[PDB]
DNA sequence: GCGCAATCAGCTGTGACTACCT
DNA sequence: AGGTAGTCACAGCTGATTGCGCT
């Protein structure tokens, strides 16, 4: 039998009538029954996050040339790798992004492994206007990769991302012992292509660990470095990973006080461009290196500078709100007014914190448990 | 699981079944009860054998008076092994799910070659010497002498059989040809003489096609094993072809110099009855007359034997007691061994076969050979015409015998080339959650002009250069190997010098591996191992060979080997040789066959056969391209397999290079999509 | 000479414009 | 003093003819 073949469904049966004019009480409820849509989490996913030193491998070849995607596939793919690198550093505080280029059956790395989000997308742009040349190489880019990583703290996920768009790679020495080598160091190796499905690029996921995705249009593309983004999952309670890293103070200057003392950006010196002479910026706490950018590690003292609210933004996440008891009105002996908004309770049901036994309407508990992700009454 | 059929419940080892799978034991049981022969065609290699063996069983269940014995032919061993692993697998199931044994014995029949286990004959290399050393080592004087104990180096697996493997059975317990070497160095018994004992207590039993084929073995191997049988033919769409090399020899110089040089031999150790000795010796002179003349071709095979009988002056009956001879005269001269000796038996039986059948068959002479043509090279084939003749010794001792393989698309051909009465005229097509091939043909090229193989325009520069276009650009779409496919040798080498002369080639060179097949059997497998590790990684490599090769049925191009296998023109074979159109013109005064269609069918089969071998399994998908604009006209697209046709749009039947670049490029986009089961 | 595909004849659908009787 | 069968345009379909291709 068939679930439409039966009986046809009456949904206009659920409203009633006793009293000739009822009927508004129960589209109140169902007014009530319209809120609360929302599983009370902005995420509802990982509840944690490891930190990743994530490589993007380029290809370089002709292949780039194709005008799959408008208006081809170099353009596109750097745009949403600009996209990609600024949301991954949204979502990873202490992360770091190296790019590698493959070209001519070499490999040259473009950028260094570093957590700046404003040079990897300057150097981005500067390489849109590339030469595309040769054949890619996957075994020199892994190579520099594994090379590079090789010496990461093992707390941290090493992670490279490979952007294959050639079918076709040269490979100077055997490529499946660089793949048992990858295997022995823990490298989780992720690709996505471009054209269709290689038997090297599969078994190289398969094998490391990682996921391997074919593009379908630009949109799908997006939604695989979306899916990228997330940081992977992480045990309990692994190692002793802990990690040096200051607080610097972003203190201005200004003739009023006698302490103004204009200085270049260490960072700034290493560009082509003329350094900013900026009346201030960012101190190091041991050294007083100035920088102007966050979060930047430091060049003089190796110490690495981070914001404090980029990384107190996700504590939420580890102290979630409980979900306060729902109270119908009547049964509640108390007062009627909201703790949090003043307002008068009317609403059929009346949210009580299981702490501080404050009674909250339902817009200030959707609030609290959306946005503000802490009970007011149990703040005092 | 259980599936219920209208008058029966049949166990199979999967849960899930396919419904062509299940269309395929629907049709097969109504042939059963039809109790008449057939012809079936199903586009899986796998999942066929697992059907046939489980709606066997099931059958000899229900019926066990009705079915006794069951035989599952195919074209070698691999087949042969998988299809016995299969039928064990099957009955581990059987076990597992009923939890008692049943008395079903299982063998497989090969060469002596496969089935030995003396030390001092395994390591040669002579199929035609094994036979002979096993004869000397064991026979009935062997017997006869053993009473003495006569200490002689001797095999004696067989001397302790007879007295003890002969009293104790087999009643359960399938074994393979590698268990049954097992079980006979354990119990110190010949494999082949325990197969040969324990055949008419069994079950089921498999083999190869010339243990049925071939009249010289089959009636020793089954005579009167059960009138009531069940014999089927799997992966034998040529199976007319090997028809032909059942009755089919050749001779040369090398044959008829060992032949003088043996008789001499056998005159020798003669003088240390009669109506043969001396018969024999002028046999040879009246063979080698046709050596020293100068002639085209000598068409007379009731004739023969007419010139024979005026030359020599010989009756026709004699020769009919050749063949009695062999069995009669041989085992008194007590040959060491048969090597040196063949030639003499291939004789004897050609005269047999000239003397018995020659109603459909045809004597031929070439004086023509490869590179040497007129030097000296007088070639003489008995060769056959009419495949009935090889098939009618089964079709009368059998009740349904059927014919299934991947390419059978003209149901109509096979009944009427060899004569058959079918009650099937049964095609399925396989069908998954997508598509997983996509067949098109492609004609003009970019520069709107055709790219078909005729043989006036083999050497035209346009098509060549649209080829070699072909090949490049498709090259750079589909990824790790593509198998293309030429009319013949000649006209492959002379592409690819043509290609080699302009700055084409090193374009596929950057982008693809080329290899080259050839008539070497270590060249071969040489350069099939390095496109198979080539492949393995992202190099890629392209696979040059021909339809009518080796190659083309010796291997199986498995999923992420050959995504793309390319048709490079209709592979119609050379009309030269006068031996095609000898067939041809029997076929049309005998069965009213046109020589057009017959050829077309013959050219389709073996595309066909060449270009369905990329899909392997239901999760295996691949591209299927066919570069030549004659395979867009009806006559021949009709020929193709009906899993390949419903797949091959109208659409995409003339479409260009590009567009053709194109539609591959959107295939390979969308089967790269993870799918479910 | 035969066989496959291109071509036309005849009929019909859809929508709108036009010349004689209540 | 106010309304419908022919007629025209532009498509579809099927039922034959009717020149074009040949290892
Ligand atoms: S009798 Fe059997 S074991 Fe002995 S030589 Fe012949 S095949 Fe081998
Ligand atoms: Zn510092
Ligand atoms: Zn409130
Ligand atoms: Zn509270």
């Amino acid at each position: 039998t068939k679930r439409w073949e039966g009986g046809y469904e009456r949904t206009w049966e659920i409203l009633k009538e006793d009293e000739s004019g009822s009927l508004k009480a129960t589209i109140e409820d169902i007014l009530f029954k319209a809120k609360r849509k929302r599983v009370f989490e902005h995420h509802g996913q990982v509840r944690l996050g490891m930190m990743r030193h994530l490589y993007v491998v380029v290809d370089g070849s002709r292949t780039m040339e194709d005008q799959d995607l408008k208006p081809n596939r170099l353009t596109c793919t750097l745009k949403l790798l600009e996209y990609f690198v600024e949301e991954y550093f949204d979502q990873n505080p202490i992360s770091q992004i190296g790019i590698i280029v493959t070209k001519s059956k070499r490999a040259e790395k473009l950028t260094e492994l570093s957590g700046n989000p404003r040079k990897h997308i300057t150097s981005l742009k500067k390489a849109v206007d590339m030469t595309c040349h040769g054949e890619p190489s996957l075994y020199n880019s892994l190579s520099i990769a594994m090379q590079t990583l090789k010496h990461m703290p093992g707390h941290t996920s090493r992670e490279v991302l490979i952007i294959f768009s050639s079918l076709t790679t040269c490979d100077p020495s055997n490529i499946y012992d660089l793949i048992k080598t990858l295997k022995a160091a823990k490298i989780r190796v992720s690709v996505i292509g471009l054209s269709a499905e290689v038997r090297v690029c599969t078994v190289l996921a398969r094998e490391t660990g990682g996921t391997y995705h074919v593009i379908l249009d630009e949109s799908h593309y997006k939604e695989l470095l979306t899916h990228h983004v997330s940081p992977p999952p992480a045990s309990s309670s692994s190692e002793c990973s802990l990690i040096r890293m200051g607080f610097p103070q972003h203190t201005i200057a200004s003739l009023s006080d006698q302490d103004a003392k204009p200085s270049f950006s260490m960072a700034h010196l290493d560009g082509n461009t003329e350094p900013g002479l900026t009346l201030g910026g960012y101190f190091c706490p041991q050294c007083r290196a100035k920088y102007c950018e966050l979060p930047v590690e430091c060049k003089i003292c190796g110490l690495t500078l981070v914001s404090a609210p980029h990384l107190a933004r996700s504590y939420h996440h580890l102290f979630p709100l409980d979900a306060f008891q729902e109270i119908p009105l009547e049964e509640y002996n108390g007062e009627r007014f909201c703790y949090g908004c003043q307002g008068e309770l009317k609403d059929q049901h009346v949210y009580v914190c299981a702490v501080c036994q404050n009674v909250f309407c339902v817009d200030c508990d959707v609030f609290v448990h959306d946005s503000l992700h802490c009970c007011p009454g149990c703040i005092h | 699981m259980k599936l219920n059929v209208d008058g029966l419940l049949v166990y199979f080892p999967y849960d899930y079944i396919y419904p062509e799978q299940f269309s395929y034991m629907r049709e097969l049981k109504r042939t059963l009860d039809a109790k008449g022969h057939g012809v079936l065609e199903m586009p899986s290699g796998t999942g066929k054998t697992v059907s046939l063996l489980a709606l066997i069983m099931a059958y000899q269940r229900a019926y066990p008076l009705e079915v006794t014995k069951l035989i599952y032919c195919s074209r070698t061993v691999p087949e042969i092994e998988k299809v016995i692993e299969e039928l064990r697998k099957l009955l581990n199931f059987y076990e597992k799910q009923e939890g008692e044994k049943l008395p079903f014995l299982g063998l497989a029949l090969s060469s002596r070659k496969n089935l030995c286990i003396h030390p001092e004959v395994t390591p040669l290399r002579f199929g035609k010497d094994v036979d002979g050393k096993c004869h000397s080592l064991t026979a009935s004087y062997v017997r006869a002498q053993y009473q003495h104990d006569t200490s002689l180096p001797h095999c004696r697996f067989y001397e302790e059989f007879d007295a003890h493997g002969r009293e104790v059975p087999l009643p359960a317990g399938i074994y393979n040809l590698d268990d049954l070497k097992a079980l006979g160095r354990r119990q110190g018994w010949c494999p082949y003489f325990l197969a040969r004992y324990s055949i008419l207590h069994a079950n089921v039993v498999v083999y190869s096609y010339h243990y049925l084929l071939d009249p010289k073995i089959a009636d020793l191997v089954s005579k009167e094993l059960a009138r009531k049988a069940v014999v089927v033919f799997d992966e034998a769409h040529n199976i007319d072809n090997v028809c032909i090399d059942s009755m089919s020899v050749n001779l040369t110089r090398r044959t008829l110099d060992r032949c003088q040089g043996n008789l001499e031999t056998l005159q020798k150790t003669v003088l240390r009855a009669e109506h043969f000795l001396g018969f024999l010796r002028r046999l040879l002179e009246y063979v080698k007359w046709r050596l020293r003349v100068q002639h085209v071709v000598q068409e007379s095979p009731p004739a023969f034997l007419s010139g024979l009988a005026q030359r020599v002056c010989i009756q026709r009956k004699p020769l009919r007691f050749c063949a009695e001879r062999l069995r009669s005269l041989l085992h008194t001269l007590e040959i060491t061994d048969l090597a040196d000796f063949s030639p003499l038996t291939l004789l004897a039986n050609f005269a047999t076969l000239v003397s018995t059948y020659a109603k459909g068959f045809t004597i031929i002479i070439e004086p023509f050979d490869d590179r040497t043509p007129t030097i000296a090279n007088p070639i003489l084939h008995f060769s056959c015409m009419d495949a009935s003749l090889a098939i009618k010794p089964v079709f009368e001792r059998f009740q349904s015998v059927i014919i299934t393989s991947g390419t059978l698309s003209p149901l109509d051909i096979y009944p009427k080339i060899l004569d058959f009465h079918p009650v099937t005229m049964a095609t399925f097509t396989m069908t998954l959650a997508r598509v997983c091939l996509c067949p098109m043909i492609i004609g003009r090229g970019n520069d709107q002009v055709a790219i078909s193989s005729k043989f006036e325009t083999r050497e035209d520069i346009a098509v060549i250069r649209n080829y070699g276009n072909l090949l490049l650009e498709m090259s750079a779409v589909v990824p790790d190997g593509i198998v293309a496919f030429f009319t013949s040798y000649q006209y492959m080498e002379s592409t690819v010098a043509s290609w080699y002369e302009q700055g084409i080639l090193e374009n596929i060179q950057r982008n693809k591996l080329l290899f080259i097949e050839t008539q070497d059997g270590a060249e071969t497998s040489v350069a099939l191992e390095k496109y198979q590790e080539a492949c393995e990684n992202g190099r890629g490599a392209i696979l040059l060979s021909v339809a009518r090769g080796k190659v083309s049925e010796g291997i199986d191009f498995v999923h992420h080997y050959g995504r793309a296998v390319i048709m490079f023109g209709v592979p119609y074979v050379y009309t030269q040789s006068r031996i095609l159109k000898a067939r041809l013109e029997y076929l049309r005064d005998q069965f009213q066959i046109r020589e057009n269609d017959f050829l077309t069918f013959d050219a389709m089969r073996h595309a066909a056969q060449c270009v369905g071998r990329a899909i392997r399994g239901k999760t295996d998908y691949g591209l299927m391209v066919f570069a030549d604009k004659r395979f867009a006209r009806g006559d021949k697209r009709g020929k193709l397999p009906r899993w390949i046709q419903e797949h091959l749009t109208d659409a995409n039947l003339n479409l260009t290079v590009d567009e053709g670049v194109q539609v591959a490029k959107y295939f390979l986009r969308q089967m790269a999509q993870p799918f479910h089961r």
